[PDB]
């Protein structure tokens, strides 16, 4: 029992669901490195 | 462990380190196979340069 | 203030020197997002009193 907000025709003031955080900024992002395959000509290519 | 090394190529430098940091600390026996060297004898005196 | 362990062992019998211990129980850990470690804190000193 409870009829949904919507589709009932009237207009109310309801709830929300919020949080506390900038949330954006932690001080950081993904931090990658990479290491580089050495030289050419050795690399595998077939594995089909 | 006696842990083996064929080849040093997708070795994070902190990864690659951390091994030898465990050598000292854990009695652990590592192996490479690639690498080349010409040590030579030397005598008592003159130590070593 | 950090001492070392050769005086440890010449200081003087009747003289008390104070040596600080690190509580640290409330500490805000670190990010998912950071670079990692490699064989670290070694500590030599225990108090038994306590």
């Amino acid at each position: 029992v409870g009829i949904p907000k919507l589709e009932v025709d009237h207009i109310s003031f309801s709830n929300v669901v919020s949080m506390m955080t900038a949330n954006i900024r932690t001080g950081d992002d993904m931090a990658v490195e990479r290491v580089n395959p050495d030289d050419v000509r050795a690399i595998n290519i077939r594995n089909a | 462990v006696h842990m083996t090394i064929n080849e040093r190529a997708g070795m994070s430098k902190l990864v690659a380190d951390n091994i030898i940091a465990s050598v000292i600390k854990s009695n652990w026996v590592v192996d490479i196979h690639d690498i080349e060297y010409t040590a030579e004898v030397m005598t008592p005196s003159e130590g070593y340069t | 203030q950090h001492v070392d362990a050769e005086s440890i062992m010449t200081a003087p019998k009747g003289k008390l020197f104070h040596l600080q211990f690190m509580d640290g129980l409330l500490r805000p850990e670190p990010s998912a997002f950071d670079p990692p470690a490699s064989g670290e804190d070694m500590r030599l000193i225990y108090p038994l009193q306590p």
